[PDB]
RNA sequence: GCUCCCGGCGCUUCACAGGCGCUGGAAAAUAUUUUCCAGCGUCUGUCGAGCGGAAGGAGGGA
């Protein structure tokens, strides 16, 4: 649902408002070389949200994302079986 | 998943699905089982209060010179009676005795 | 900075030497990496090897008058053998100095020492335990080693006196013959 | 009415094209594009006879891989009246001698073989450019880069300019990555990397003709559900894996030699807990793509390997890990036999039973690859049925190849139809499930599907490149196709007619996998338009723009002599030393290969160094070199090695360990360099040492 | 009721030293239509050239000098019987007229 | 066992290109809009370098 830059309107809200501009943290980088996990934070004045995403690119864009409409609100068991039905679609 | 063709005997006008199955599994029902199995495959049973069918199944030889001897078990190989419903499988119209 | 418990090595050899680079040289196999200012001791062996066999052999030359000439040189076969030498390497504990960094080589020298303590240092037959030609290269090159720091052959062979009298002892009075 | 295959047109007209220009043809694999290189080998058999003082050639095929190099080699023997020769690693060539090669030479019309045989054949003056007359480069497109074909090619820019041989060029693609895009530039640079053009069939008439023996299968797509929650099963072996991983992290084996990074900046675990951690890893991917029934065939394949690996263990410190190591397998894999038994309710039909489970406990990925091999082979002709099943992993194979036994050793129509049979490439599997110490199966499985015994492959890329198939109805690419060049090898392969093109794709990437389709046939249209509309007069590169493809790399070394020292070869070379020198089992230790940091770098080079990288190589100690040599300054990591080792071979040469041919002396030179010296006296009597 | 395409058959038959290279890997390259299958009765014309081409590409593959004659005998009526088998028969045929 | 080669995938860090978001400065027009410039952060793409798993190939050597 984040269809956008959700980040260039965190900065948007933040300084319209004369506050201080979103500071980001890198907090904790894990997993396996080929399946890291990184840990991006944001900070604007008193609140921080936490971004998760498999690359420091799209975990900042997600804590943007949350801090973003946080601005807004605070102002099996069993493999699925398949169907025999199937064709050989052409390509 | 046996897509393999089978011979129907004798229908059975008094039988009708969510009827008690009469060995072993008194407490489950041709309707229900049938759901349980395939219904993700067959989404539902339509015409539920009608006749069912008896199937035996053919062999799939194609030579038939030398004895078949074995202990085949023939009450046991009996046992497992086939009873299906009529609408979920395909009919032929090509005679079994032919 | 490379030779640890020295003073204990050479108690154990016999000898104090007076340039110890020799020793450094007799010490290092060429698997050790970290050894940059001279070389293995294939070098030192390979003079080690021939100044040995010949003091061997001038000595049971002189002393071994009485048994015939295929005695003698069965018991000079037996003397400069590998398995020997490296029975005199484990015997005098020399095996603690070994510069090298094989975990194949270390094992094989760990087991071979234990069946030795076991057999109490003792040249047993022959010897079911691979011997490792590490031990007996070795030994000749620190054999060298002295030869070279001291250049005098009467002093190396009072160090391989020194080394040898209980096998020179026991052969004497026995041949051993396969 | 004959039995002989006469040349065809389009055959005929490429063959002129190559005798007067030399060139890269670019034909659909098949039976055309060998019998085209056998024609433009046999045009050149002018001077076969005629041995090479007296003015004679040879013709040289080089392959890519052993086996292709074997399979040309019999083509060419049964299609022609030469006598070819074989020469590849296996031979044993490296410890060959003047007089043995000239005779080889001597002997043979033809040599077929590897790319790095002929690359040191060459660089060690055993033949000259000169004494070739054609020399025939098969799978073209793989020459790029440092690969062995680019080297000979170079090699070209160093001999005689009037005395080349012909190059002719054989492929069935021309790219090799996902470069589809700009194909022009790609298309210019692979023909200034040989010395001549491409040249393609253009008149309708002769596309007929190519097409009686290659094929366009039709192409169809398999679709499937993808979902993403997983077991419980998994979780807990998951969870099993990562403790024993902490467990070995600390399992202190014997001292082992010093692991990093391809560019050296990075360490790395020793190799012999890495190969562990790598075989659960794949178990693991396996288990989460395919399902637990093929976790439960993977884990018996990764038993036999952790037992294969213990037997094969010297140290008891390793025994011990693959005794862990097995057990961690024997848990896991009584983990998955209990999970699949708590079905057993449902019936006691167990032969319907086993198909029951193993639809039951698969991906729908494998119910639907299933549901397509019972569909598309339901009652047929063994005798009919030959098709191919491409995936990605090496143990993917063994996995799907004992899923598939049991498969047809499950459902009555399939019993007696389908043969399954696997292979992989290098670094082989062990085809067996018992870990067996001795097997008397001495059939190979290319040999199996080849004789009609086997009908069913499991292969992970190694039949979409080389080795000759007989035409296959079906071809399942059960994995992603990845790369331009996979994707139209493996619609190739299926050449018969009417055969079938099978791709198995997830919902989710339906999009992207038909994009991606469509690309890779927009990069063939565009091939074809570009092959089509181009006109040149030259038809062959320019000197000048030959010379500046290759001048980018470091300049190579030759003696007065002849003989060649390749810069890239310099690393091979150096090892190769390094390998002779020990006189002991335990002797072997590999140059030190060390990176200087910013200070030293800057206090060795002065102000000469900065933005680039220097490497410093510490020599083993058994060896003369204890100088510690520095290459020079230079872009990248890769680029300092490959310096540092052209620097030490070059000083290894200056100090006579190399016998004027770059290659390092053995006993004999040694000796005979002392013979004249030492045994002068031996003359006189008719014998030398 | 039904045979190999006339076309093949004839170029089978008709040709003792084309009759040695056909093989069941060839007979795949077979796959022909309703249309030829039923009323045509012979491969069509591209069909026909594709399989002749195969079959003489045959004689350069690995599959040159290899015997098909084992499973592609049945097509055209050719089989193999051991000696034994023959001098049997005969003493068979004498015995049952004895 | 070691070394090398080819290709693809995933992330990390540098350069270039464009967009966005605004702060400030200069200009025009009627607190408002527009134009130019600087700064910060980002979004899209390209060129380098590095890390990691996966596939294939070769060679030397026992």
């Amino acid at each position: 649902k984040t269809v956008g830059n959700p980040i260039g309107w965190l900065q948007e809200m933040c300084m319209q408002r004369r506050w201080p501009p979103p500071s980001y943290e890198t907090e904790t980088e894990v997993g396996l070389p080929h399946e890291r996990l990184f840990t991006i934070a944001c900070s604007i004045l008193n609140y921080r949200e936490m971004g998760k995403g498999k690359s420091k690119k799209i975990a900042k864009r997600l804590a943007a994302h949350r801090m973003w409409m946080r601005l807004q609100e605070t102002p099996i068991d069993r493999y699925e079986q398949v169907s025999k039905d199937f064709e050989f679609i052409k390509i | 998943n046996y897509d393999k063709p089978m011979l129907v005997t004798k229908v059975h006008r008094e039988l009708t699905p969510l009827s008690y199955m009469e060995k072993n599994q008194q407490d489950k029902t041709y309707y229900e089982f049938t759901m349980s199995k395939y219904g993700n495959r067959i989404g539902d049973v339509v015409h539920k209060d009608k006749f069912m069918i008896e199937v035996r199944d053919l062999t799939e030889q194609l030579t038939f010179y030398v004895h078949n001897r074995g202990k085949f078990n023939a009450k046991s190989k009996a046992k497992m009676k086939v009873i299906l419903i009529p609408e979920l499988c395909f009919n032929f119209n090509f005679p079994g005795d032919l | 900075g490379f030779l640890i418990n020295h003073y204990y090595l050479e108690k154990n050899l016999g000898y104090t030497f007076k340039d110890r680079r020799y020793l450094l040289q007799a010490l290092t196999h060429p698997s050790y990496p970290t050894n940059r200012i001279t070389g293995s001791y294939q070098e030192l062996e390979f003079i080690g090897n021939a100044i040995l066999d010949f003091l061997i052999s001038a000595y049971i030359f002189e002393n071994n008058t009485k048994m015939n000439p295929g005695a003698l040189t069965d018991l000079r076969s037996a003397l400069v053998n590998n398995t020997t030498l490296a029975c005199i390497c484990v015997r005098h504990r020399l095996h603690f100095f070994i510069l090298a960094e094989n975990a194949k080589l270390s094992e094989i020298i760990s087991k071979f020492v234990n069946f030795q303590e076991s057999q109490g240092h003792r040249v047993t037959n022959y010897v079911n335990v691979d011997v490792p030609k590490a031990l007996g290269d070795v030994l000749e090159a620190l054999i060298a080693a002295v030869y070279l720091d001291c250049r005098d052959l009467q002093r190396t062979w009072e160090v391989i006196f020194n080394l040898f009298e209980p096998e020179l002892q026991e052969f004497t009075r026995k041949v051993p013959i396969n | 009415e004959d039995v002989e295959i006469k040349p065809r047109g389009y055959q005929l007209r490429l063959v002129d094209h190559l005798t007067k220009s030399n060139g890269i043809v670019y034909l659909p694999t098949g039976s055309g594009k060998t019998f085209v290189a056998i024609l433009v080998l046999k045009r050149f058999s002018q001077d076969f006879d005629k041995p090479i003082e007296s003015g004679g050639k040879r013709a040289l095929f080089m392959c890519n891989t052993v086996e292709l190099a074997r399979q040309q080699a019999m083509a060419v023997r049964r299609c022609t009246n030469f006598k070819v020769g074989f020469y590849v690693g296996e031979q044993g060539v490296d410890d060959w001698t003047r007089g043995m090669w000239s005779d080889e030479i001597k002997k043979n019309q033809v040599l077929v073989g590897t790319a790095q045989v002929f690359l040191d054949m060459v660089t060690q003056t055993y033949v000259a450019l000169s004494s070739l007359s054609v020399v025939i480069i098969d799978e073209c497109h793989h020459g790029t880069g440092h690969h062995p074909f680019r080297e000979f090619m170079r090699l070209f820019t160093i001999a005689n300019q009037t005395k080349l041989p012909r190059v002719v060029g054989l492929t069935g693609v021309l790219i090799k990555g996902n470069e589809i895009t700009n194909v022009a530039t790609k298309l210019k640079e692979l023909e200034i990397t040989y010395r001549g053009n491409i040249i393609t069939v253009s008149d309708t008439k002769e596309m007929e003709n190519v097409m009686l023996y290659a094929t366009k299968p039709t192409e169809v797509m398999v679709s499937f559900p993808h979902q993403e929650q997983v077991l419980t099963v998994t979780r807990l072996i998951s969870a099993e894996i990562e403790k024993f991983y902490v467990s070995l992290d600390l399992m202190n084996i014997g001292v082992q030699p010093i692991r990093r990074s391809k560019s050296l900046q990075c360490l790395r675990d020793p190799s012999k807990k890495s190969f562990v951690k790598q075989l659960f890893n794949d178990f693991l991917y396996q288990m989460k793509e395919y399902g637990i029934y093929a976790a439960s065939i993977a884990i018996i394949s990764l038993i036999v390997e952790f037992d294969i690996k213990r037997r094969q263990a010297e140290t008891l410190s390793v025994k011990l890990m693959h005794r862990t190591a097995l057990t961690l397998c024997e848990k896991i894999r009584h983990l998955l036999v209990q999970k699949l038994q708590d079905m057993t309710y449902d019936d006691d039909d167990d032969n319907v039973n086993t198909e029951e489970v193993i639809m039951n406990f698969s991906t729908p990925k494998v119910q639907r690859f299933l549901m397509s091999l019972k569909v598309s082979f339901a009652d047929k002709d063994p005798k009919d049925i030959c098709c191919l099943v491409f995936v990605e992993r090496r143990y993917t194979c063994k996995c799907i190849y004992g899923l598939l036994l049991n498969y047809i050793q499950s459902t009555p129509e399939l019993r007696n139809v389908l043969t399954p049979q696997f292979m992989v490439g290098r670094n082989n599997i062990s085809p067996d499930f018992e870990s067996v110490l001795e097997r008397k199966w001495q059939k190979s499985a290319i040999q199996q599907f080849r004789d009609g015994n086997a009908n069913l492959m499991i292969c992970s890329s190694v039949l979409e490149e080389g080795i000759d198939v007989q035409a296959c109805n079906h071809v399942f690419i059960l994995d992603p196709v990845k790369t331009f060049n996979m994707y139209v090898q493996s619609k190739g392969r299926a050449r018969t007619t009417e055969a079938k093109f099978v791709l198995f794709t997830a919902d989710k990437e339906r999009e992207k996998t038909i994009q991606q389709i469509y690309q890779y046939r927009k990069a063939h249209n565009d091939i074809a338009e570009y092959l089509k509309d181009r006109v040149l007069e030259k038809t062959e590169p320019e000197l000048y723009e030959i010379k500046g493809h290759f001048q980018d790399d470091i300049d190579p070394f030759t003696n007065e002599n002849g003989a060649v020292l390749l810069p890239n070869n310099a690393l091979a070379i150096l090892h190769r030393y390094c390998q002779t020198i020990p006189t002991d089992a335990f002797g072997f230790v590999i140059p030190w290969f060390h990176v200087l940091q910013e200070d030293e770098r800057d206090r060795i080079f002065g102000v000469s160094a900065k933005g680039k990288h220097v490497i410093s190589i510490n020599m083993p100690v058994n060896c003369m070199l204890r100088d510690t040599i520095y290459s020079d300054p230079m872009d990248n990591v890769k680029t300092a090695k490959i310096s540092a080792a052209f620097k030490a071979c070059k000083v290894l040469y200056s100090l006579g360990e190399l016998n004027e041919r770059f290659v390092p002396k053995t006993l004999k030179e040694r000796v005979a360099s002392i013979a004249d010296v030492h045994f002068e006296h031996w003359n006189k009597y008719g014998d030398s040492v | 009721g039904i045979s190999l395409p006339h076309n093949v058959l004839a170029l089978w038959r008709e040709n003792p030293e084309f009759a040695k290279i056909i093989g069941p890997h060839n007979l795949r390259d077979l796959a022909l239509g309703d249309e030829e299958s039923l009323v045509k009765g012979n491969c069509s014309d591209i069909n026909y050239n594709r399989f002749v081409e195969g079959c003489r590409a045959n004689g350069q593959s690995f599959y040159a000098g290899a015997d098909f004659s084992s499973e592609v005998n049945f097509c055209v009526g050719l089989v193999t019987i051991p000696n034994k088998v023959i001098a049997d028969t005969l003493e068979a045929l004498l015995g049952v007229i004895v």
